[PDB]
């Protein structure tokens, strides 16, 4: 798996690859790992499926239930409902999980929840097996402000190298963008982003 | 996989007297190759004319202590403020370390005081509260090398009578204070010389009808 | 190939001799003279140094050699024979004394072991 | 065990503590770990004490026959390249970490050798349970062209960091000194700072004390004459 | 039971004449990946106290909200909240070393060596360790994981026994914790060049001082260093 | 299961004024059970005593070789061996098996005939060499003869009290000790006379 | 260790050695292996000590509370199975204990319970238990009769364990004595082992192998 | 296998050896002599593992027996005894060791003199006035060390004998079928039929 | 413990119990019953773990004599196999199952017949003839299929019963000190004090 | 260790950290894992530092010996002699060396032999425990044919960032050219490539 979340002017944009194995047999080359439990927070996934799925979809139903009470929930409420259950679960959880999100107030954010159950808040996240490979390349190509189109050639380009040495990880690059005009879904097929 | 247990070092020593009881003990405290203080006191002060020292595992010994003193505080509530005796001290302590028997606390523990009769008097406990009155008691790191010498210095263990030839044995007069102090500074200075764990300071606790009086001796460093 | 020569090229001949070691011996009759004296408190060995020729750096080829820090050897005869003899006794005084005793041959024993040497030379294949 | 090795202007120096242990139990309390490969090569040893004291014997060996058989003086590379084969062969079951140092034509040296067989350069090294209490040390005060003085100094300084907060060193500070154009000054407890204090008590016994059962002379001498 | 994911270093403090200082880096390591290089790992609590965390960031948080919330309950129906009543550094380490060992008798133990330093109503110096197995102890310097085999000894130099916490002075105490976070910047594989100091005095306060960085190093040497032995070029 | 604590036993070796003294338990054992109390443990090769504890097989296995060795050393340098090179040929001797050791903890002891010199060392099973001035201890309760050497010792005793040091140093470690005691001897060793005692001990 | 309890014409005799070791290291030997759980009943202690002290002086509090119940002494056999019951509600939970529960009353007379930390209750004439028990039974099956007087009886357990004590290595220091009777137990001194031993040695005339 | 014994008296030594032979489950023979006579005056009992101590033991034998035609002369007990450790000492330090147990009973005919040798498999050798192997010495020493004078008779060491193995058949748990009892005396070796 | 025997003839059962208990090393007593009477014509033999097996048994019995109290009657020794039954049955998928084999012996009083269970730690009940537990069976049953008749006396069945514990003390290693035998038929139980 | 040889004009350039640990102690703050086995023939060394220093004294006692016979050895016959080592000591082995030379005929050349003992010929090659966090970078950033100047900032920007996320690496960037013109050897302070 290769997953990242970037903050950028107008908000946020999250990305992932597409491919799931067991061993080294490719189950799904067409898996969304990006995932959404409110309107303007979503998450990118990566460890256990089953462990990521089930923790989702419970926050899901605790950002629901916290809408109906108080209102939109902050992006930091998210990462931390996240983080009580991996924290509390840690000894029965395999999930590193990436929380990203749009306010108005506070703009675009990025929280990155790694196995331990720990928050650490950061301009962009990088994780999954593939990431490895790209902390050199990431850390010497982020910019903070990017523009939209500037962000989305940083996680396409850093995908495809993500992609191109980790055998774990593949497929299309699925990206979600997080801004004050909405919720935009992206796609990248393999003819475009390996030729990069 | 988690170890609950560790080994703090440290070594202690409890001498009871005719009219006098003592409980020494170093203050190094460490771990593996460290020193992780030079002075951290061992032996307690625990109320009623008693000192006590839990040695082994630190963080058990500290834990026993403190469950000893508070048992010593609602003694007092619960029995119109009478003296917990050495015996009945013991005899708790002992119950103490059982309802742990399953999940030990791993640590040697000694205590020292006057009995109802105003001797001196020592109790000696294993991990999980077995338990006896004793004359003379090494514990810790050190106390194999305390020990026999203790035997021969205090109890005068194989030591005859000169020209008799191994038919009478020299006879067991009682030591003072003084006399024991002697003893109990020469065994930690032997102790600190072929022991590394042992060292830093002494600090020795001395209990009379008086009440409880305290000792410090520096000991070699290295 | 293989050393082919296990058999003893020393014998006994009919008259009692043993031709090798005599010639061994006449070989060392026209080797250059060296010398040996003992004194109470020390001892002394010297030799000429014959040079084969006044360009040779005399200095260089060794006559007389220290075996071991209290223990010297002078020869007569043939000079590569002593040479490798050296080496030998060198390494015996460390392999069958010092790395066993953690101190040097004394000069008696150090001297049997040369000879032993010298003696299977007279009978080995 | 708290070794180390210090270079300086004209030759190197190292250091070591003077403290053998079984388990917790002190052996000796001044033992030397400074050991003689040569007269200007020294080396201090650390782990398996008859491992050290063996390979360094060994090796000793080998470089004196290397040194008549050369007609040269022998060099720490040497000393350095036979010890390291050596323990490499034996694949670390020779439990042998040594600090090597020494002066020869080449000039002066200082090396250390781990029992799998690698060898590390340096200017300054510790090894041992207290060479992170030396190393702290010598990461402190170490400056480039130190004098004799002052890496004798160093040296001992850092071995005393390993004798007071290191359980597995103490005891004596031994020095030895390389200097080059010059014999090697072995310094046998250069420090003395743990001297045992005067006990309270003589416990020398009344004769008669003991009780015995049987006495009787040993033959000691050879078969006698007559 | 478990094993720690994401680590935190040394943590390094000693004792000087009007109160103490500790230091801790600002990396949070994940295994041999260096990931996170802007941790917080000391923790002040009111002006009095300061309390450094190493081992798992994610208890170390747990822990961090633990004494945020002592914070907020002392303050419930308590008029000296910020006076008599207020928290000593005492009253903090003895909480915590209450939790340690709570939390490994219940063999879940949070995976962290605890230091907490700080200055005591009467002005008294405070400084005491606590560890995931509920061991405490106390020393006029003391330091956890690497900095218990490398700083102490060094600090040691400083102040080698109780009576010579009277004749250090801070800057003399301050430049040996500078000094010590060097040496563990160039042998400790886990730690980085950034890192926070805190001075807690009994007259000044509390002092924080962030975004420190490991200075004066020398390097230089390694030039002339070649090969493993042999090498000459 | 660990073979240097099967058959117990204990040597202690020390130095006086002009002379040594080395002694030993008698005890034999396999494990709790006592099997012999006449296994002497202290052997001597001419003037130079050797104290061995440990297996008791490799204890006899030994004495057999040093015996073998110093015969011939004999034989050879037309002299008996001495103390500092019975040491080596000990430490040589027990490095040879370094993969395969003896598991014993020898003991040395004698004077130099020639300067007259009070000698004593020890050795670890795989031959590493501890050469103290004061004493030297080996065996199953040696943590307690460290205990009891350390207080009991003082350096320059006259053999009648060095003999009292020793057999109180041996005689009350042994007794903290199951595997040790069930008797005891007491070499005192001066230049050109050796007087050997046996002690009367507690039996159990 | 070593404990014996034996019965005879008198009662019983009941005799324990005193040492106690962790693995070679003696660490006492003047243990107590006689628990006086009341003065009527004895118990003795082998295998974990703190299980066999904790547990027989839990029986003597468990033994008045009967008798002040029942306005009665407890029986040999009840006092045993309380104890026995006790100790199988924790199998598997790793107590050591090998005890012989000793008493003298009217309606059983002199009677011994060998109890057991796997459950095991056995009543019998002669018990030994201990790391030194084989050798205290050779003694005891070679020399013992139901009609040994009160002075041979306490011998017998002396001598047996002085026999264990010498060739076991884990027992020693010194013996301790007790005489059973139906109007409660009595004590007979502790004894020694290194002054018992040449004291039995010279007037028996046994140990001829040990030089004395 | 299992108990062997051995005593020595004033003028003799008696070795006493159980006849059971089992293989796990089934005891496959009750009659086994568990000894072999090296030479006319020196006997050897055995107990071990399986196939090892009848190797061990006519190894033992054939080498004695071979001395005793070289030389025309039979080794003293006390040069056989110091063979057999060398053997069994060599043996433990092997790729496979000789897991045997040996008592060693003979009659110095030059001393006039009993001696019975104990070895155990380690190569462990001690000369004692009564032995035994295994679990044997737990049961019997006792026993032994009460009765035993060094000046007792052949009937009367046969006597403390029954004892003995009264003792391990009332208090061991396996049943060793009785023992084959030998004595060593200046006359020889000589078997006890009735026992 | 060890070898527990029985054998129904034709108008009793006969159970045969070794009486040795061995604790390790020793043999601490040789004269142990292991059995326990459930009811007046029903009795229940035992061999297993220490402590579980007399706790069993002991509970078993409290269980019917209260039956016996309660309904004033005598249960069948079908009745009563069952109940055991299924109380083992019950105590194999336990925390800590009880680690007891049993045979119960009865004489059915309405159908005026001799009746033997065997049933197994298991819960594994079977009526037989004749029956053992652990390896008793493996000595014994080649000369009860011999022998064997359902028409056999109680004196016969003893002879029978002989010629068992004669193979027994044969050729089994242990030495479990013979056997007690007990006679349950129509008059009740008793014991034969001579065996 | 972070380590790397890449081909250019020139030549051919090595690079390399210098921290050496044990577990998370660095035993050498300022090793040099460049070595020489030829005059032209250098490697890098990572893996077991025993095993590395001995097949490379090894190596360098082969090309020695080749030299006094058939002249100067080709840079394919050095690897050849590596990889021979290294395959057939397989079991016994844990040794990943990277092999640069120069020749005049055939210039520049670098080979890579991971543990396995395979040979594989490339254009640049990067290696050791840091070099995982890198794969990006390098791939994104390599050219062909690139200057001695470019060439030392590809290196120096890549070591940098493998020292910055791979605790095992540190120290100063070591690296050795090798041209026509010579041996040239560089040395870069932590103060100088952090900052990058
Ligand atoms: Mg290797
Ligand atoms: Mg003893
Ligand atoms: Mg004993
Ligand atoms: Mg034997
Ligand atoms: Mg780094």
């Amino acid at each position: 798996t290769s997953i990242m979340a970037v903050t950028f002017k107008d908000g946020v944009i999250l990305g992932a690859d597409s491919r799931t194995t067991t061993g080294a047999y490719i189950a799904n080359r067409v898996t969304d790992k990006l995932t959404r439990v409110h309107d303007k927070i979503w998450c990118c996934r990566s460890g256990s499926a089953a462990d990521t799925q089930a923790i989702a979809d419970i926050v899901q139903y605790h950002l629901e239930l916290y809408t109906s009470q108080y209102g939109t929930p902050s992006t930091e409420t998210a990462a931390s409902v996240f983080k009580e259950l991996c924290y509390e679960n840690k000894d029965n959880l395999t999930a590193g999980i990436i929380v990203a999100g749009y306010d108005d107030k506070n703009k675009g954010e990025v929280y990155t929840i790694p196995l331990g159950g720990s928050v650490h808040k950061l301009p962009y996240a990088i994780a999954g097996s593939g990431s490895t490979f790209i902390y050199g390349y990431c850390d010497k190509n982020f910019r903070e402000n990017m523009s939209k189109e500037e962000t989305v050639d940083f996680i396409k380009h850093s995908l495809s190298q993500a992609i191109k040495w980790d055998g774990s990880s593949g497929g299309v690059i699925r990206m979600v963008v997080l801004t004050a005009a909405g919720v935009e879904r992206l796609i990248f097929y393999p003819d475009e982003y390996e030729q990069l | 996989q988690f170890n609950p247990y560790g080994d703090n070092g440290g070594t202690i020593l409890g001498i009871a007297g005719e009219d006098f009881a003592v409980l020494a003990g170093d203050t190094r405290n460490i771990t593996d190759y460290s020193i992780n203080s030079r002075y951290e006191p061992k032996v307690f002060d625990c109320g009623d004319n008693i000192v006590m020292s839990a040695n082994g595992f630190a963080a058990d010994g500290d834990a026993l202590v403190k469950r000893f003193k508070n048992s010593v505080k609602w003694y007092h509530f619960d029995h119109n403020d009478k003296k917990l005796s050495i015996n009945s001290a013991a005899r708790n302590i002992q119950h103490l370390l059982y309802g742990k028997r399953f999940f030990p606390y791993y640590v040697h523990t000694i205590i020292a005081g006057l009995d109802e009769d105003g001797k001196g008097a020592v109790y000696s406990f294993d991990p999980v509260g077995s338990y006896e009155r004793e004359q003379c008691r090494a514990g810790g790191a050190a106390a194999s090398l305390i020990m026999p010498f203790l035997d021969n210095q205090v109890n005068f263990k194989n030591q005859y009578e000169p020209g008799t030839n191994g038919k009478v044995k020299k006879p067991l007069k009682y030591l003072s204070v003084e006399e024991v102090i002697k003893l109990v500074r020469d065994s930690f200075t032997s102790a600190t010389e072929r022991h590394i764990q042992v060292g830093d300071g002494l600090e020795i606790l001395i209990v009379t009808k008086d009440g409880v009086r305290k000792e410090f001796y520096e000991l070699k460093r290295d | 190939m293989t050393d082919r020569y296990s058999f003893s090229l020393t014998t006994f001949s009919p008259s009692g001799k043993l031709g090798q070691i005599d010639y061994a011996l006449t070989a060392v009759k026209q080797g250059v003279t060296s010398l040996g004296i003992k004194a109470t408190n020390g001892v002394v060995i010297a030799t000429e140094k014959k040079s084969s020729s006044p360009l040779a750096m005399s200095e260089t080829l060794s006559k007389v050699s220290l075996l071991t820090p209290d223990i010297g050897a002078v020869y007569s005869g043939m000079g590569p024979d002593y040479r490798v003899l050296v080496d030998k006794s060198r390494k015996v005084a460390h392999t069958s004394y010092k790395r066993i005793y953690g101190e040097y041959p004394p000069t008696k024993l150090l001297v049997s072991e040369v000879a032993k040497i010298m003696q299977e030379a007279t009978q080995s294949g | 065990t708290t070794i180390v090795g210090v270079k300086f202007n004209n030759g190197v120096v190292i250091a070591a503590d003077t403290r053998s242990t079984q388990g917790p139990i002190v052996a000796d309390k001044n033992c030397a770990k400074l050991h003689r490969i040569s007269p200007k090569i020294w080396c201090a040893g650390a782990g398996t004490a008859a491992d050290t004291e063996a390979v360094t014997q060994l090796i000793g060996s080998n470089i004196e026959l290397h040194s008549l058989y050369t007609s040269r003086e022998p060099r720490v590379v040497s000393a350095l390249q036979m010890l390291k084969q050596h323990l490499f062969k034996y694949q670390g079951h020779i439990g042998a970490y040594l600090i090597v140092a020494g002066v020869d034509p080449t000039g002066s040296h200082l090396f250390s050798i781990h029992a799998h067989g690698s060898t590390d350069v340096g200017y300054y090294l510790s090894l041992g349970s207290g060479s992170l209490a030396a190393m702290a040390v010598l990461e402190s005060h170490w400056k480039q062209d130190l004098t004799k003085e002052e890496a004798i100094k160093l040296a001992s300084d850092a071995i005393q960091a390993g004798i007071w907060n290191d359980l597995g060193s103490g005891s004596n500070v031994d020095v030895c000194v390389m200097e080059i154009g010059k014999d090697a000054e072995y310094l046998r407890n250069y420090l003395t700072p743990n001297v045992r204090e005067e006990k309270q008590k003589s416990y020398k016994f009344p004769r008669g004390t003991t009780a015995v059962l049987k006495e009787s002379i040993v033959n000691i001498c050879d078969i006698q004459e007559e | 039971t478990q094993q720690p994911i994401v680590t935190g270093t040394s943590v390094i403090s000693m004792k000087y004449d009007n109160g103490v200082i500790i230091a801790a880096d600002n990396l949070g390591s994940y295994g041999s990946l260096l990931r996170f290089n802007g941790v917080e790992r000391l923790i002040p609590v009111g002006d009095n106290t300061v309390v450094g965390i190493s081992g798992d960031i994610s208890d170390m948080q747990h822990i961090e909200r633990l004494l945020k919330d002592l914070v907020t309950e002392n303050a419930y129906d308590n008029p000296l909240a910020d006076a008599e009543e207020a928290l000593e550094p005492s009253y903090i380490f003895e909480y915590l070393a209450t939790v340690m060992y709570q939390r490994r008798s219940k063999m879940n133990p949070l995976w962290n060596a605890i230091i907490v330093a700080g200055v005591q109503s009467n002005g008294d110096q405070f400084l005491r360790y606590v560890n995931l197995l509920g061991v405490t102890y106390s020393s006029p310097t003391l330091a956890t994981g690497f900095g218990a085999h490398m700083a102490n000894p060094l600090l040691r130099k400083v102040v080698d026994r109780e009576s010579d916490i009277p004749k250090t002075t801070v800057q003399v105490a301050e430049e040996a914790i500078v000094n010590a976070m060097r040496v563990l910047y160039y042998r400790d594989a886990r730690s980085s060049r950034n890192f926070s100091l805190a001075i807690i005095d009994k007259n000044t306060g509390l002092t924080f001082k962030k975004n420190l960085q490991v200075e004066n190093m020398k390097w230089d040497f390694a030039k002339d260093i070649k090969g493993y032995g042999t090498q000459k070029i | 299961s660990d073979p240097s604590s099967i058959n117990g036993g204990i040597v202690v070796a020390m130095t006086g004024k002009d002379c040594v003294a080395i002694a030993c338990d008698l005890r034999l054992g396999s494990q709790s059970l006592g099997v012999s109390n006449k296994f002497e443990k202290i052997f001597h090769y001419g003037h130079v005593f050797l104290g061995i504890t440990g297996l008791a097989t490799d204890v006899t296995t030994l004495n057999e070789m040093f015996r073998y060795k110093t015969n011939l050393y004999k034989l050879k340098e037309e002299r008996a061996i001495e103390p500092e090179t019975f040491t080596q040929l000990v430490s040589s001797s027990l490095y040879e098996r370094r993969f395969g050791p003896y598991f014993v903890g020898p003991v040395v002891a004698g004077i130099n005939s020639k300067s007259g010199k009070p000698f004593i060392a020890g050795f670890d099973l795989i031959g590493c060499i501890d050469e103290a001035k004061d004493f030297i201890v080996s065996g199953t309760a040696s943590d307690q003869l460290f205990g009891m050497c350390e207080s009991l010792y003082e350096p320059n005793l006259e053999p009648e009290d060095l003999f009292e040091t020793i057999s109180q140093a041996l005689l009350n470690a042994a007794d903290r000790d199951a595997l040790s005691g069930w008797g005891a001897v007491v070499y005192i060793i001066k230049k050109d006379e050796v007087v050997k005692r046996y002690l009367k001990m507690r039996q159990d | 260790t070593t404990t014996l309890a034996f019965r005879f014409q008198g009662g019983i005799i009941v005799a324990v050695d005193s040492r106690a070791t962790a693995g070679n290291w003696v660490a006492s030997q003047t243990v107590k292996k006689v628990i006086e759980i009341n003065p009527f009943l004895l118990g003795t202690t082998a295998g974990g000590a703190a299980d066999c002290q904790f547990w027989e002086t839990w029986l003597g509090s468990q033994c008045r509370l009967h008798e002040l119940r029942e306005k009665e002494r407890i029986s040999v056999a009840a006092a045993s199975k309380i104890l026995s019951n006790l100790v199988y509600q924790y199998k598997g939970a790793g107590l050591s204990m090998g005890t012989m529960i000793c008493g003298y009353t009217r309606k059983e007379g002199p009677t011994i319970y060998y109890v057991d930390s796997d459950g095991t209750r056995l009543k019998g004439d002669i018990f030994c238990v201990g790391s030194g028990q084989t050798f205290a039974y050779g003694v005891l099956d070679s020399n013992y009769k139901w009609d040994l007087s009160v002075e041979d009886a306490l011998y017998l357990g002396k001598r047996s364990i002085l026999a264990a004590a010498h060739r076991d290595a884990y027992s020693g220091g010194s013996v301790n004595l007790y005489h059973v009777t139906e109007d409660g137990w009595i004590y007979h001194g502790n004894h020694d082992v290194g002054e018992l031993f040449w004291k039995v040695k010279e007037e028996e005339g046994s140990f001829n192998n040990v030089i004395g | 296998m299992d108990i062997i014994l051995g005593i020595r008296v004033q003028d003799s030594v008696i070795l006493a050896s159980s006849k059971a032979v089992t293989r796990g489950i089934s005891v496959l023979k009750d009659s086994d002599d568990k000894t072999r006579q090296l030479s006319p005056h020196t006997l050897m009992s055995f107990a071990g593992e399986a196939g090892d101590t009848v190797q061990f033991a006519e190894y033992i034998q054939a080498n004695i027996q071979l001395y005793s035609i070289r030389e025309d002369y039979e080794l003293s007990p006390q040069a056989v005894s110091s063979f057999v450790r060398q053997e069994l000492a060599k043996s433990i330090r092997s790729r496979r060791p000789y897991q045997v147990n040996v008592l060693i009973g003979g009659y110095d005919k030059k001393k006039n003199k009993p001696e019975l040798y104990q070895i155990d498999y380690l190569g462990t050798k001690v000369e004692l006035p009564y032995g035994a192997h295994g679990y044997s010495g737990f049961y019997t020493f006792s026993l032994l060390d009460h009765h035993y004078r060094p000046d007792m008779t052949t009937e009367e060491g046969l006597d403390l004998l029954k004892l003995c193995v009264q003792e391990l058949e009332k208090r061991m748990p396996m049943d060793f079928k009785g023992v084959i009892v030998k004595i060593v005396d200046k006359d020889g070796i000589r078997q006890v039929d009735d026992f």
